[PDB]
């Protein structure tokens, strides 16, 4: 089950920005669910929505940025306006929304795993991350870089945390052909292996050797493979045998 | 029970789809090598039989099992001999392998099926080859008898008898045996003991080894830091080998491809000997042994080492490109389905000359009456005199003509 607030409180404040996903239109305006503050419905009348084809632009599925004007803190009554929002802060609002979405995504694996309510989890997460630091995504990022924010609250489930970490967290193929005719060859092969392996090198049949080289930043795989090839070439020339590279 | 290796080499001949592998299985138990990396090198496989006698009736004497429980007597079997089988295919295309097998063989077993036609050319050719390559101990075996009538089999036997009279093999025993039903093998075993003796063999003779098969010991899944050396499946006719000696493969190898070749024969030290099932220190001549040497596993892969001579360090044989042969020709051709007359040898023609185990293509330069000079494309070695079988081309594939000896 998906519920609970995004920031700190269930009810929005004055002048704050909220994103809405519209389900149905044309009756009063749009009384639809929120994505920035809880899942309680927020309403716009057919005047504040228009800034400058009025029916076609919104309809079903599309997202709208709107500023909160009137709040009734009793059970759940929020009023929104689209016309007042300026173009300069729209990008910022969007960014905020994205951050919120990311936070929400982060608090789903926990819900899935230990079969416990999501709201409680959210509450337990928001205290050291979303209150002290500012936003939660940045705190999470900081933690991933250097662990300092997770230290504040005691974990009821470390396994969940580990899983989350894992979630937050390149093999290049090469073929070397061996076709020696020398006196000793096995030893030479062993020597070659001792210079090519140390990542994962496997034996298949007899003339073919399959090796997978791991790269850190994708481009780094060329520098090691070539070196390995060179080493291999050096290996078999002295004894009196041949090894080919395709 | 002592773990003694092979004493005498016994070979088996027949035809395609007749049944030889099955017969071998019936005789022994361990499945044949044939039937990419392992086993695949030639046409001959690898099998081993047991000769244990229970003497404490009629035909039933020898058995296949180590423990005697089947005939009646509860006493343990007496040690007689242990033999290795060389199963050669009887196909019209592949015959070089068969020829190679023949060179090492000391005993022969002929197989003819009952239901099929009485005169077969391939079988006759095989018989001729056997006659040529110093073999007289031949046992005739009838394969498919269960699908045949009461008198038909007798008639077939009579026909066979009529056929075999003018040949070198005079007192050849005839046994009817089932391959799929597993019966009458005891009689065969008895015959093996009776008719065929072991020729005198001593330590004094210089070591000579012939390699037929090649093996590489590599297993998928396991890491490369655990490797095994190259194994050369080689049979010995003369010369006793022990663990800890230097071996050389004679004919030569190409290692560089510009620049003239000067590199010596392939030197290798013996690591482990594979005889029968388990490793042994001594190698008694008269059997096929997987000689595991310091040679590359990549070299012992497929069609690279088929019929090549192997010598021990401290002995020098000769390598020839031009060979001097003393030949004898037959009247009519054997192997053709129809019989054709053998023509006189024409100068400058590609003919296949099989010296012992080597499969080489040779061209004729000079013909007199009995002596012939041949030019070889692929290198060949000569030690003493060697038993040679000659093969020519007239229609599509190879056909046998006669026998030859090196005059040196």
């Amino acid at each position: 089950t998906s519920h609970c607030r995004f920031y700190e409180n269930k009810y929005p404040e004055i002048d704050d920005i909220v994103m809405v996903n519209v389900q149905q239109i044309a009756e009063m305006g749009a009384y639809v669910k929120l994505l920035e503050y809880d899942n309680i419905e927020g309403m716009i009348l057919l005047s504040e929505l228009s800034r400058r084809s009025i029916q076609k632009l919104i309809r079903v599925g599309k997202n709208d940025v709107a500023v909160v004007l009137r709040v009734d803190k009793e059970k759940g009554y929020i009023d929104l306006s689209k016309r007042r929002v300026s173009s300069e802060d729209i990008i910022k609002c969007e960014e905020k929304y994205q951050k919120s979405k990311t936070v929400h995504s982060i608090l789903r694996y926990c819900a899935e795993k230990f079969q416990i309510p999501l709201e409680e989890l959210y509450k337990t997460i928001a205290w050291p991350l979303s209150r002290k630091f500012g936003h939660a995504y940045e705190a999470f990022k900081l933690s991933i870089i250097d662990e300092t924010v997770w230290e504040g609250i005691e974990p009821p489930s470390k396994d969940v945390l580990d899983e989350l970490k894992n979630y937050i967290s390149v093999k290049i193929r090469a073929d070397v052909e061996v076709s020696c005719f020398s006196y000793e060859g096995i030893d030479a092969i062993k020597d070659a292996l001792k210079s090519a392996e140390d990542v994962k090198v496997k034996l298949v049949a007899a003339p073919l050797y399959v090796l997978t080289t791991q790269a850190l930043d994708k481009q780094k795989g060329i520098e090691q493979l070539e070196s390995a090839i060179e080493k291999i070439t050096e290996v078999i020339t002295k004894y009196g045998g041949v090894c080919n590279i395709t | 029970i002592i773990n003694r290796q092979a004493t005498i080499n016994i070979g088996t001949i027949g035809h395609v789809a007749h049944g030889k592998s099955t017969v071998v299985r019936a005789i022994s138990g361990v499945q044949t090598v044939r039937f990419l990396e392992r086993n695949i090198t030639i046409k001959l496989g690898y099998a081993n039989a047991k000769i244990y006698k229970c003497q404490e009736s009629f035909k039933s004497d020898k058995e296949i099992s180590p423990k005697c429980q089947r005939p009646g007597c509860p006493g343990r079997y007496k040690l007689v001999r242990h033999v290795s089988f060389v199963d050669c295919p009887g196909h019209d295309i592949l015959m070089s392998t068969m020829l190679s097998g023949a060179a090492v063989m000391d005993a022969a077993l002929l197989l003819i099926a009952g239901n099929e036609s009485c005169p077969q050319p391939q079988t006759s050719e095989h018989l001729a080859a056997i006659e040529i390559m110093k073999l007289k101990h031949v046992i005739i075996l009838q394969n498919k008898v269960d699908l045949m009538r009461e008198e038909s089999a007798l008639e077939h036997q009579k026909s066979i008898l009529k056929f075999i009279r003018g040949t070198i093999a005079d007192g050849a025993p005839i046994v009817p045996i089932s391959a799929q039903l597993k019966y009458n093998i005891d009689a065969v075993n008895e015959f093996i003991v009776k008719t065929i003796p072991v020729p005198p063999r001593d330590f004094m003779i210089s070591p000579r080894l012939i390699v037929i098969r090649s093996f590489d010991v590599n297993k998928p899944g396991a890491e490369i830091e655990d490797l095994k050396g190259g194994v050369a499946g080689g049979s010995i006719l003369n010369g006793v080998f022990k663990l800890g000696d230097e071996i050389e493969i004679r004919p030569g190898i190409v290692t560089k491809d510009k620049g003239k070749i000067q590199c010596k024969p392939i030197f290798s030290n013996i690591v482990s000997l594979f005889a029968e099932q388990n490793d042994l220190k001594f190698a008694v001549p008269g059997g096929l042994i997987g000689v595991g040497t310091k040679v590359d596993p990549t070299l012992c892969r497929a069609d690279r080492l088929v019929g090549q001579v192997v010598g021990a360090k401290g002995h020098l044989p000769n390598i020839y490109t031009d060979i001097e042969i003393n030949y004898f020709l037959l009247r009519r051709l054997l192997g053709v389905k129809k019989q054709a007359k053998v023509r006189k040898l024409e100068p400058n023609e590609v003919l296949m000359v099989n010296i012992g185990s080597t499969a080489t293509g040779a061209r004729v330069v000079a013909v007199k009456a009995d002596m012939a000079r041949l030019q070889l494309t692929s290198p060949a070695c000569t030690e003493i005199n060697e038993k040679i079988a000659l093969s020519r081309r007239i229609e599509k594939h190879w056909r046998l003509i006669g026998w030859a000896t090196i005059k040196k």
